[PDB]
């Protein structure tokens, strides 16, 4: 269920950025869910991405990439929504989506500055989850088991 | 910034060297080209092939993406315009071995190009093909609900995917290579010039066979499905292209099967007698 597996993924991000103590596991799954939802301005999509399945691919990333030592909670939604739309370019049912939404930051030479870093790291990671289905599974184990 | 420009050749191909190697760019603004071209660096990072085109680097600069790849000399097109209305057989057998190598390899990586066409096809002076313009590419894999229809050249887009489908395999790259494979032999014009998506399927079917329900069941099933008129299956491809011998037009008429189902895979392809 994807309403089970974003809860996951928020319990995963505040056992993650211990210094965001002030953090509900519900917040990052609004952050996700507002970036979804207007990309129905028809022309963007015409069906939601966020799945069972993009939620664990996106939970990969994140797991790999948020910092322990993450000072605020603008600068994790800056790289939360950095690995979305790493997410949405490389698994999206579409063909391509635009910036808007995704970019919270005010210097943009930052977030593709971080995209640049995200693929240069996790590139092999992005096929073999397609590719190798027992890893699929253990990742999505993982994420279960962050509950 | 390390790289000398030169000659201007989703984006903007350039000729360009650094002190020592040429190579190309390919440069990018940033101000949906960029999911686009993200997608593209991410798939290329992991298929190294002889017979895929090389990246090199990825270079951030001035509000800019510069891919670095390696260069060849001349896309398929353009070879096409160099050599005049001939190919010698031979030549039309390596290019058809190498772009299944290639493709071959795409596959059991789990990569779909979707964009298949002369003008990706990229030819060194020694004869290499490359693939190249993974733009449209995408990993597959993961059970999804659907794709995208969006994909694919109007001339070497497949008619399931011209009747809408949103679901297909590697076999969408298959009808694509049998396209070019037609092109190669005959002069290097395309097989289904159509003007639009209803004109291109009247091509293909006054050529191939309007399908029946028998050869194809779930094609009535597709999202824009409409039945034509039935026309004569002409299963001698002989008319279409000459110069190809008859071991050439069964590999052919196997790649160019309405039904994404009965079309030949790369791995089978290159096991066919034609190669030797
Ligand atoms: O040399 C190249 N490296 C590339 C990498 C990626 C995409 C294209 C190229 C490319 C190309 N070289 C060419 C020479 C003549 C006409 C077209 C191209 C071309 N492309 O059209």
């Amino acid at each position: 269920s994807t309403s089970e597996l974003l809860r996951c993924l928020g319990e995963f991000l505040c056992r993650r950025c211990y210094r965001l103590k002030h953090l509900s596991p519900t917040d990052p799954v609004l952050w996700l869910r507002s970036v979804d939802r207007s990309l129905l301005l028809q022309g963007w999509q015409d069906q939601g991405f966020i799945t069972p399945a993009n939620v664990v691919f996106l939970y990969m990333l994140c797991r790999d990439v948020i910092s322990s030592e993450v000072g605020s909670d603008h600068e994790l939604q800056a790289v939360l929504l950095t690995c979305l739309y790493l997410s949405y370019s490389y698994m999206g049912n579409e063909i391509s989506y635009p910036l808007k939404p995704f970019l919270v930051e005010s210097c943009k030479e930052a977030f593709w500055d971080r995209c640049l870093s995200v693929i240069n790291l996790m590139s092999s990671k992005m096929l073999q989850i397609n590719a190798d289905p027992h890893y699929f599974t253990q990742v999505f184990s993982d994420l279960k088991n962050e509950s | 910034q390390k790289y000398e420009k030169l000659e201007k050749i989703y984006g903007t191909v350039f000729k360009a060297k650094n002190r020592h190697e040429i190579v190309a760019l390919k440069r990018v603004r940033l101000d949906g080209v960029p999911s686009s071209a993200l997608r593209e660096i991410c798939l290329l990072k992991e298929l190294k092939h002889k017979n895929i085109v090389r990246l090199h680097d990825v270079l951030h600069s001035d509000k800019k993406l510069t891919l670095v790849f390696e260069f060849c000399d001349q896309d398929l097109k353009k070879y096409f315009d160099s050599c005049n209305g001939d190919l010698d057989p031979e030549i039309v057998k390596s290019f058809l071995f190498q772009l299944l190598k290639g493709l071959g390899f795409c596959h059991s990586r789990n990569v779909l190009h979707r964009d298949l066409k002369p003008q990706n096809l990229l030819i060194n002076r020694n004869g290499e093909l490359k693939l190249a313009n993974f733009g449209l590419a995408r990993a597959f894999g993961i059970p999804v609900r659907c794709y995208s229809a969006e994909v694919v050249t109007l001339w070497y887009r497949p008619p399931d995917v011209l009747f809408g489908a949103k679901l297909y395999s590697t076999s969408i790259d298959m009808w694509s290579a049998g396209c070019i494979f037609a092109e190669l032999a005959n002069a290097g014009r395309p097989l289904f010039p159509g003007n639009d998506v209803d004109d291109q399927l009247k091509r293909i079917f006054r050529l191939l066979g309007t399908p029946t329900e028998e050869q194809w069941p779930s094609m009535t099933k597709l999202p824009d499905y409409k039945p034509y008129p039935m026309y004569p299956a002409t299963t001698s491809l002989v008319n279409v292209v000459p110069k190809l011998n008859a071991t050439g037009r069964d590999l052919l008429q196997n790649l160019l099967k309405c039904n994404p189902v009965q079309r030949i895979s790369a791995e089978e392809a290159l096991q066919h007698p034609y190669f030797s």
